[PDB]
């Protein structure tokens, strides 16, 4: 029951879930070949949800693995993790995407989705209950944009009331590496809008943030900050695996997260991180956690919170904890910042609290938050749109892959008018 | 597959192919006989030497690569030298006369003999393609096969092929050295097809290299074996992310996605920032932050040109071995930050960076140190058409009083092809005018 | 005894035999040199080798098969081969020149020659049985021997035994795939007895085999070696509920009281579905639900065809192994559900199950590997009309110029023998029109 359909997709898709794998194989203690070498019955009670036991106990993942490109999956098959997944799920092609959004949506993407989608019916028609799907994914390049809400926008044709969510990866203008990822971007919010559940923004500038100042790290790769991201991708699904006393589903985020349809970007937030060494300097508490939650410097999306209003967040704790605490410190904080707060929303938390914390320590947390702030991030990005496109460039490779001009016009219209949601409702009363 | 074409016309594309030929031996370590050592039992076209070698059976390696010549003797220093058991036979296609610096021959007169018997070989190497990338032609502006020739190719891919990239590797005319009177005679001529069939035609010029082989470098006295070990470096780095793991791969189409605004526009320039000899090597603090800026010195150009003339319009970073990422991003904010450099107003979003694992190898007997990071950057400038109007200037001149004009016109073409090159040439000239400057409103 | 003759005829009818009497070697637990070992102190007819296996004295086990051959050649392969010995002598019956891929001779000049002593040998076998089920003819339409002599002794077969069961496996021609040019004249003239004297006719070809091998299986390179094993497990099942126990079996009867709706519409394709090689074969969900609607897949059919194109009008499952039927009915009840799969509307009642307890055998050397269940599914639909549709066009075109009759008439048969074999098959197509359509009222 509650089963979860993984579709990475892309290059960034692949190397998000790749670690995003080698957490969850560690929650329910999968050895790298699919074997089990666990002790407790908690970790089998609810493997269900992401892993079809196979014949004799090997445990293969219900992932999709979806690229243009034959790089990444050679790549993933060849390391640590390649035995875990089940070959007929490593769908590629040859020819790659170009960056290039029209490539992976129209021409190349359309011809490779029917043997794809063929594929999400092995896994969709083999699960008791289905709950939800999700896409890891990066709005900027070709395959995580494009054909990522191709599979999307088909998906809806077929399963049209699960929770199908996104942790997208978005742009920061301040780390820049493609020239194009304005266009690329674009495009795409205009059908994560109307075809999605819950999605997880997140940036590059956010998870250096984090990793400079709180994790005190010094040479990050990708390989560090999806590392982080797959820690927040663990904890949203949390009691979906393990019991607790509150719970919360996908669904039970969704549906109190949520005000109005159309705006479901989240920002998600993660607590603790400490570097090693400054761990036994901290006392590791529920007040300790709760400062960290509200702390902008901990956002994984790159912007300040208090350049608007949280319409809602919720918060869901990993750990032997109590409730008072929990109940108390979120309370404590909607009304020492209740200007922080959008007001005709009484509570705008949401608690869960877990039983099962984290791998090596007790008592973590995460923060989810549906804030007014993130119209920030899709106007830096509809300035660099209508600075390149007022000039019209970089446009045949565009109008010569099926695309026209009016289908960016209208999907700059569909970023600029959600600006214009985020701005209604902050203010106004 | 991501394989390609190496196509080497004329003398300058022959011998430079030698010293890209000897590189990627290195790269994917094979023997000059063709043979991977007992040591590679590993994956090859997982280190992916499937890119620029198909592997005849039996362990070895043969490019995908065409040597044209319409003189036998360029060639024919490669039969023997010391390469003459690594080329497959039938790639090494000789005429029996050059072009001779006649653009007129090297189109109409000599080169329609060769021409099908190349693109002969062409389809026979096409056929063994899987996943057909594209074409690298290599050749000077300014001979008759490099220029004659390449314009009768160009024309003959563009319509059996039309999809695929076409990268060129051309030298362009430099200002004061040259060593044919009718060298601007030959390059007003080929910019009919560079512009047209071309997807992105690269430039270099010798005394750009003179600067930096002699400045940075410490060389007394470069021949061209010494500057085409720099400019394998340089095409060395394009295609590795084809053919090596990395993260921020590109491709070659990602190239022209992320470089090139408008259909015509496209003529980067590249440059490569560790140019360091051996004693220099040490007194070195060769981060990634210091090579970054390298890049945008108007000394470290391959082109005789000054950025500071004109406004980038984008750039595009290549890296190689021991990289991190975020030290990159660091340098490139602190490119954005510096006025000295001018990106044009529309760009906004300055440039596309690209990382490879991969070292550079040490060419032996070759120039370069051992290098830990290594950097071209592809970069888009308003400042090559400076480089046009010091060559306009020439042909205009000689044009003037008609002067060879004889030689051209009882060769299979017309006087009336010139002033259609020449008009040709003067609407890039004022696409550059007309692209550098903003609008406002 | 519920005994049973193969016969085998021509290269191909010869050449699958080598693959399904490897088979029963291992089913049966038999040696190549005929002989059961040690370890077998158990029921043999109990396990039931006497329904192929005569059981000469002291222990040793000859087929009720008869290998027929014009040419000398195939068979002796088979001597030696490494079955030399597991054949009875007399039952490997060779001629001296094939019929050479011409009808005329395979069934009036050549092969009255040998077709007495071939009927001759069937007796010897025929006087041996108890209990006698039926006959298993293998042949190829598109041979000469497969197609010209199957149809003489069909003949000769209904005459002398009428009442019993006589299969064909058949190898259809495949649409693209063909090495003979006279192919379609040699499938014509085998319609005359394969509709009339065969009680069911089964048709494979080589194509949708190819995919199969290469798509599900990942085996890069075929030959008919390989395809011959896959052949070989579907009638391995066919015939397995005869001769093991289970609950639901079903004799050689029970296949055309429950598959074939009227007298002349017992064309039906076999699938199989867990064809799956060695790695693939962990990451399995190999159950009863999952094999089920593989048996339903358009990719798993041994018929190039697509039963999306025409509707079902029975299936017939067979299964062998680990079962629990309640996961069958449950499976069945998914298939009633989904509208893709059409069954036509005077059925109602789908489909019969049949299942058995003996797992398949593991081929050694051969392409599966231990699966659990399996199944093939023979399930009469109007799909594979479009088979024909494809074969009688070519026929049609090649008649239309009287292209190769020369060959044809000068070896005893008429130009009218053309034009009647031709509305004979083009009345099937239209039998399989107008059973697809639903009556209403
Ligand atoms: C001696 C000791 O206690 O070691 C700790 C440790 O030092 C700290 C610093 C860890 C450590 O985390 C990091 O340094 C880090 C690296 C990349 C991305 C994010 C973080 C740790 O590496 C991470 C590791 O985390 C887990 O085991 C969790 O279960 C976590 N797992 C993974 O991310 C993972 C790591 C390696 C291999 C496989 C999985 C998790 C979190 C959310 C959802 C699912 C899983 C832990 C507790 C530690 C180390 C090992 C040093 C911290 O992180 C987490 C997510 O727990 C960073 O701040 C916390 C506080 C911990 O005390
Ligand atoms: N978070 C994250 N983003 C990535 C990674 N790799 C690429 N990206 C992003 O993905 C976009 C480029 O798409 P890419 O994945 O290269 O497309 P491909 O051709 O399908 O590989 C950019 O917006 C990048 O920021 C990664 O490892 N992590």
């Amino acid at each position: 029951m509650r089963e979860i359909v993984h579709i990475q997709a892309g290059q960034c898709g692949n190397q998000i879930g790749a670690k995003f794998w080698e957490v969850i194989s560690d929650e329910h203690g999968i050895d790298p070949t699919g074997s089990y070498h666990g002790d407790s019955d908690l970790q089998l009670e609810r493997i269900n949800v992401y892993y079809n036991e196979a014949t004799g106990n090997k445990y293969v993942p219900r992932a999709i693995l979806v690229d243009l490109e034959p790089g990444t999956m050679d790549s993933v098959r060849s390391g640590p993790f390649g035995q875990i997944f089940r070959p007929d799920n490593f769908v590629f092609g040859q020819s790659g995407a170009g960056n290039n959004w029209a490539k992976g949506h129209y021409t190349e993407g359309a011809e490779l989705v029917d043997s794809v989608l063929d594929v999400v019916r092995k896994e969709s028609e083999s699960c008791d209950c289905l709950q939800g799907f999700q896409l890891t994914h990066s709005l900027g390049g070709g395959t995580g944009s494009g054909m990522g809400t191709l599979l999307i926008s088909k998906i809806r044709e077929e399963y049209p009331d699960r929770i199908m969510n996104t942790f997208s990866v978005m742009p920061s203008p301040k780390v820049s590496d493609t020239v194009v990822e304005p266009y690329n971007a674009t495009l795409s919010v205009h059908q994560l809008v109307e075809n999605t559940d819950e999605t997880y923004c997140i940036d590059n500038e956010a998870l250096y943030d984090i990793c400079f100042r709180t994790l005190k790290l010094t040479t990050p790769t990708y390989g560090d900050l999806n590392h982080l991201v797959s820690a927040t991708m663990s904890g949203v699904t949390t009691c979906l695996r393990f019991p607790g006393q509150l719970n919360a589903d996908l669904r039970k985020l969704a549906v109190n997260m949520v005000p109005f349809p159309r705006l479901h970007f989240f920002m998600p937030g993660f607590a603790p991180l400490t570097s090693r060494g400054s761990q036994q300097y901290r006392a590791l508490t529920v007040p300790e956690l709760t400062q960290q939650m509200f702390d902008s410097k901990n956002m994984m999306a790159a912007c300040d919170p208090r350049h608007g209003r949280y319409l809602t967040v919720a918060a869901i704790f990993r750990g032997r904890m109590s409730m008072k605490e929990v109940d108390e410190q979120m309370l404590n904080v909607q009304n020492k910042n209740s200007s922080y707060f959008v007001e005709w929303i009484p509570n705008n938390v949401k608690t869960a609290v877990c039983d099962i914390p984290p791998r090596g320590l007790k008592m973590s947390a995460t923060f989810i938050g549906n804030s007014t702030a993130i119209q920030e991030l899709f106007k830096r990005i509809s300035e660099q749109f209508t600075a390149m496109f007022r000039r019209k460039a970089f446009l045949h490779w565009y109008t010569g892959e099926g695309m026209d001009e009016m289908e960016f016009t209208e999907a700059e219209s569909n970023m600029n008018d959600l600006v214009s949601e985020y701005q209604q409702y902050q203010d106004a009363t | 597959m991501r394989e390609c074409i190496s196509i080497h016309v004329g003398q300058a594309g022959v011998q430079i192919g030698n010293a890209c030929w000897e590189l990627y031996c290195l790269e994917h370590g094979i023997q000059p006989d063709g043979q991977m050592p007992s040591d590679k039992t590993i994956g090859g076209g997982d280190d992916s030497f499937n890119t620029f070698f198909s592997e005849t059976g039996a362990g070895k390696h043969v490019p995908r690569a065409v040597f044209v010549d319409l003189e036998p003797t360029v060639i024919d220093e490669v039969r023997t030298g010391t390469y003459r058991q690594l080329f497959h036979p039938e790639q090494l296609i000789t005429g029996k006369e050059d072009a001779a610096n006649n653009y007129a021959r090297g189109h109409y007169t000599i080169g329609k003999e060769i021409i099908d018997l190349v693109l002969d070989r062409i389809r026979k190497l096409a056929d063994q393609c899987t996943g057909l990338q594209g074409f690298l032609v290599f050749h000077s502006f300014g001979g008759g096969t490099g220029s004659g020739f390449t314009s009768l190719l160009m024309e003959r891919l563009s319509v059996d092929y039309g999809k695929k990239s076409k990268l060129e590797f051309s030298i362009y005319p430099a200002p004061q050295v040259s060593t044919a009177v009718v060298e601007p005679y030959n390059s007003i001529l080929t910019t009919h097809t560079t512009l047209e069939h071309s997807d992105c035609a690269f430039m270099v010029d010798n005394e750009a290299i003179y600067d930096i082989c002699r400045r940075n470098l410490d060389i007394e006295r470069p021949t061209y074996t010494n500057l085409n070990r720099l400019i394998s470096q340089i095409v060395s780095s394009i295609t590795a992310s084809l053919r090596f793991d990395g993260a921020l791969n590109v491709d070659l189409t990602e190239f022209q996605t992320n470089l090139v605004p408008y259909p015509r526009i496209h003529f980067p320039l590249a440059t490569y920032a560790p140019v360091i000899s051996a004693e220099k090597a040490y007194h070195e603090q060769l981060s990634v932050a210091e090579i970054t800026n390298a890049c945008f010195e108007p000394a470290n150009q391959m082109v005789k040109c000054d950025p500071r003339h004109g406004k980038y319009m984008a750039c595009c970073l290549l890296y190689r071995g021991d990289v991190v990422p975020k030290d990159v991003n660091a340098a490139i904010a602190t490119i954005k930050t510096k006025r000295s450099i001018q990106f044009v107003d529309w760009c906004p979003t300055g440039f596309k960076v690209g990382i490879n694992y991969q070292p550079p190898t040490v060419v032996p007997g070759g120039d370069l140190a051992k290098v830990q990071r290594a950097v071209c950057m592809l970069s888009n400038t308003t400042a090559i058409a400076e480089a046009w109007a010091r060559l306009d200037h020439k042909f205009d001149l000689m044009y003037a009083k008609r002067a060879f004009v004889h030689w051209y016109v009882g060769e299979g073409m017309e006087e009336g092809e010139f002033s259609e090159a020449r008009e040709d040439m003067a609407a890039l000239e004022k696409d550059y005018e007309e692209v550098g400057v903003d609008s406002v409103e």
